[PDB]
């Protein structure tokens, strides 16, 4: 028996792999390289646990923070209504309050809490955050804090205590007491919220959706026989109530391999003869009381910077990526901030472009985190043509000419928020 | 329990409303790294010329591929722009949270260029110490060609250019390390058989000459479904990826 | 309520007896513009050359395209024929009548040409604020290379040459806007992150050499299953399609 | 165990892809770019509609036609019997009989109601209209209207009252009334009818079943103390019976860029040195009180057109593409229509060809959708061989000579209906 079968042929559609973003409710055919050939899968007992990557169990553990020094005895800043602390509100931590370890001509590495981590590989989130406050005191010491949540509000240009009090906020005493969480809410006029750090240049990225500040209500205070110092450790963790939405490219990287080859197309230097350079002063710069690069002894013999390409943002400043050489520059104390550099040696990290007609030439700036701080925002002074007088206090002092380099000094174009 | 630790809460609101990990507001659920690791990233990618093979190619292999949960160490270079700004996936990046590991991996091989066919093998008795790959007329006789007796799969690239192939977990331990160090001499016996999967091998059979522009082999890979990432430890320290190329030259 | 307002009816004769929408006469209804947007219609189309892709092609990207409901701003020129006469499609018509939507598309990439493979991802936290796609070596490096963990599909033209694949809504908000203008400062933030589904990227993945040609990219897109238009706003002022070329030639 | 697995092969038949017309009662296999591989939608609320899209819903809503004045104390046209507005039916409405926006060398903007736009996605129609008529009145002003549906006629060439009251009609007073519906009927031949707008060089395009007719039974009345003129404001929408049988290419298209590149193989001009134009005037062509375009002062310098292609119909008549001029025309009123050009300057927007012989000369119009209809009317003309003393009528004035044009100017052929 021969039977025909003459069922007709069904149409059907050639593809050449199963899908490739499919990672739950569905099966994958595949052609396993086993001996058996059924459903197979490894051995387990209780030696060997169940796969531990639910999400809450991972953000759920605490990470820490940025520390900072609490003085008793500082006069001018241990006074209430004054800020100790702050920062916006969101998953990842802003990078200037995470522990970090620089490499010259590498990245930076950066200590991200577990919150942090899970959350850069994701697009949303949502939820509330514990901050938890320890402090390093003894039966000695007491304060009372307010902390507060405002929504809506990414720095503290107008925060004060007399505001922060007329938002979500809490109020700690640290009379005996050396740790407290505070869960602050959240706040948001839509339902996720998009992450603040994305991917290369600054793909998919913005901003966060509010702000935490720490005020002083009653001083620190302490006694003679006991450290007038307390030191406060910011920890951050997850609410029970926190979420995340969508898989997308990891805002961040592994630190096994911290190299990288900053594009070629963006590098700048010196026009030949015009290197080696060194750390200096002249007299038409602030009567030579500031630092730029000098390539001579002559004057007028300031360090050129070859073409800079049209395409590099107003407000950048400028990164060494080669050879650098240390110099001994010093800055003080800038009126409302906190921002001083105290006089000693240091690399050459960062650079801005300082114009005079058709030259350019290259103000120097430390390898420090405060060094990026200031650079960035000399520029940015510079690009809405500040007076030249209001510039001067966030340019570092000239002290003494610096060792040469070997030849000349590469640098690349960054920008920071 | 320290680690969750949270002593005298102060919660001024009450917890936001549920959306079940995205299920309300998205049709799915967003509540486990395991699920986003099942999700294939890219594993390693090169382009093979004749020059890199033996000048007699009897069917010589053509990549020996370790096989790490937590990935291969990365190189960042002008000729790989992808592990230089997209740094590692998000699996390698998942693993660094977690000590161990006892399952298998799922790979995808997508070979362009070659109109011969391919030969894979995995051999779960050698695997490398190394966390990089060996190329071509690199690669030592003994696995250069195919082994008999190992679990292999052997396509044609008339029929499909894109080989699958689930790897089994074949060690004598109870766990495999992650995010295993290539300095290891104080520990060699878990770095060569606690470790790694057992090497892929993906090799050409057939006497078709390799085009000018050569061919390019792309292994992607994803966790399966009885592969479990065991115990948390730390995560270490990470670099930023806009950290790469800036945004001061926003399109570049 | 006015829209539908009808004072002081005067009608002379009965109403018409009911053909249920076209399914008494012909086999099918015809009832809900949602129908007529789930038939496929040309999105994007274009030609691209070795001269339009970096120098050194590491697997970079063809196109950059954006996504809208209501498809992209058209060019009516001498190369773009359907566009001159033809004009938008059926659903930017229909978008234009509707203010916001909260749904997925469909896609249909169709490549001639190329003997290489093609991949696809899909962005959906990097949505472009201009209505026209990027096209080769003028796209970004943050999206011209292969991003990780996002959604994709990688296929070898070798087995078919069309690719068909859905892109889900992964968006903030309650909605997304139609018909969003590109010219939007006051709402940089609605432009941004409310109104398109998210750039899809489609690159080349091998060493094969574009023909003298070129390659040709066409995108068909349609309406997804849990799309929706959601608000009726009134419809814009139109053109007519016989305004383009003229009847005075009824043959040319 | 390794049992054979001798079960015979099927047959099927490979194509590359799913249905491309299919869009309601299928599935559609596809690749979700997803992490939940099962069949997933996005979430819902009721913040979130359902799809409004259902179309009955849609062309039930009321749009607006081109309004008209209707004055009472006009003695000539404010009497029984006058025809007050009158139009085809059919659901896409009269170009000439919806606000427009023009714009040179761009396309034509048309501010289409509902049930117009739908109806143009569709093949065919069929069902009852509601023409709601919006009077602007208060209780002073009376009158009487005769609004008549006239099944197979498309014109009003032989349309009276006296007829008009023999077709299915109705008869609205105007007396503290300002709103009132007239559901027309479908009176066809035929179940579908086919629309009347189609596609790119009239591709599938056809005519209008019936006439709408507004009479004036008794003249409008108003008081001195009262405005005398009564704005009409038409409007449609789809009766309860309406439908629309099948999709074919859009008629429309959207505004969001009105740009249109002409086929260049039709483009015509002027001979080289027969520019830069102008216009005005020669003794030979109704003893130069007609305008026409001149190359020069001295006479039978009259602007040549270059070779116009055979495959241009005859009844063709042109419009500008590039740059255009401004002239000063006027035109009196012609006998037994409503056509007039008050004096005033005018943009050239369209042209008649007038040959003499080997010699083809263009007669200028004024871009106007007023000039449009008179330009394709005396193309018409020329087209019958009509005397040439009868087509006077129906061209522009000379008064006075215009500017020039900076170089050529080319024009494109169009027709009308």
């Amino acid at each position: 028996d021969n039977p025909p079968d003459p069922t007709p042929a069904k149409f059907f559609v050639p593809i050449p792999s199963h899908s490739w973003a499919h990672g739950t409710n569905t099966s994958e055919p595949t052609n396993t390289l086993r001996l058996d050939g059924g459903v197979v899968g490894v051995g387990r007992s209780d030696d060997i646990g169940t796969s531990d990557t639910a999400i809450s169990g991972i953000i759920g553990v605490y990470g820490l923070l940025k520390p900072f020094d609490w003085n008793a005895n500082d006069t001018g800043r241990n006074v209430g209504g004054h800020l100790l602390w702050s920062m916006p509100v969101h998953p990842q931590v802003d990078k200037d309050q995470v522990i970090q370890v620089m490499t010259q001509s590498k990245l930076t590495q950066y200590y991200l809490p577990p919150i942090s981590v899970v959350s850069s590989l994701y697009a949303y989130t949502r939820g509330s955050i514990k901050y938890k406050f320890l402090f390093g005191n003894n039966p000695r010491h007491n304060a009372r804090l307010l902390v507060a949540y405002i929504p809506g509000i990414s720095s503290d240009n107008r925060l004060t205590l007399e505001r922060a009090r007329n938002s979500a906020h809490v109020v700690f005493s640290l009379n005996e007491v050396s740790e407290f969480v505070f869960t602050v809410p959240y706040i948001t006029d839509t339902m996720w919220w998009p992450r603040k750090y994305g991917g290369p240049q600054a793909a998919g990225e913005f901003v966060a959706p509010s702000y935490i500040c720490m005020f002083i209500l009653n001083p620190l205070v302490a006694m003679e026989s006991v450290p007038s110092i307390v030191t406060i450790v910011p920890m951050i963790a997850a609410g029970d109530d926190f979420e995340v939405a969508v898989p997308a490219q990891p805002a961040v990287g592994l630190s096994r391999n911290i190299d990288v080859i900053y594009p070629k197309d963006s590098i700048i230097s010196f026009k030949s003869g015009y290197f080696p350079v060194y750390v200096g002063s002249w007299h038409s710069f602030f009567d030579s009381t500031k630092a730029i690069l000098r390539y001579g002894a002559v004057s007028d013999h300031i360090a050129q910077l070859g073409n800079i390409p049209a395409n590099v943002n107003r407000k950048a400043f400028w990164i060494v990526v080669g050879d650098t050489i240390k110099f001994k520059t010093k800055l003080d104390k800038i009126n409302g901030t906190e921002w001083f550099i105290p006089e000693g040696e240091y690399t050459l990290g960062y650079g801005v472009v300082w114009r005079d007609g058709a030259y350019a030439y290259m103000v120097p700036y430390p390898l420090t985190p405060l060094g990026e701080k200031i650079a960035q925002y000399t520029a940015s002074l510079l690009a809405s043509n500040t007076a030249i007088s209001q510039i001067r206090p966030y340019i570092p002092d000239y002290i003494v000419d610096s060792a040469a380099s070997k030849d000349n000094i590469l640098w690349s174009p960054i920008e920071d928020r | 329990m320290e680690r969750t630790f949270t002593p005298n809460v102060m919660q001024p609101t009450p917890l936001l409303p549920t959306t079940n990990d995205g299920r309300v507001t998205f049709g799915e659920a967003f509540n486990d790294l395991k699920d986003l690791a099942r999700r294939y990233q890219l594993y390693w990618e090169g382009t093979i010329l004749e020059g890199n093979l033996r000048a007699i190619r009897r069917n010589s292999a053509l990549v020996q591929l370790p096989l790490y949960p937590h990935g291969l160490r990365i190189q960042p270079d002008v000729n790989n722009p992808i592990w230089n700004i997209m740094r590692d996936g998000h699996i390698p990046v998942i693993s660094s949270g977690f000590r161990y590991f006892r399952g298998g991996l799922r790979l995808r091989i997508v070979v362009e260029g070659l109109n011969s066919c391919v030969w894979v093998q995995h051999h779960p008795d050698r695997p490398s110490i190394f966390s990089r790959p060996i190329i071509g007329r690199y690669i030592a006789a003994k696995d250069a060609y195919r082994n008999h007796a190992y679990a292999a799969y052997v396509q044609n690239m008339s029929v499909n250019r894109t080989i699958e192939v689930e790897v089994p977990f074949y060690q004598p331990g109870l766990y495999g390390m992650l995010n295993a160090s290539d300095n290891n001499t104080a520990n060699s016996f878990d770095r060569l058989r606690f470790t790694g999967l057992g090497d892929l091998l993906i090799g050409i059979e057939g006497e078709q000459p390799i085009p000018k522009e050569g061919i390019e082999i792309s292994v992607y890979y994803s966790i399966a479904d009885d592969f479990s990432f065991n115990i948390f430890c730390g995560f270490p320290p990470m670099v930023y990826c806009d950290e790469t190329y800036s945004a001061a030259t926003p399109d570049l």
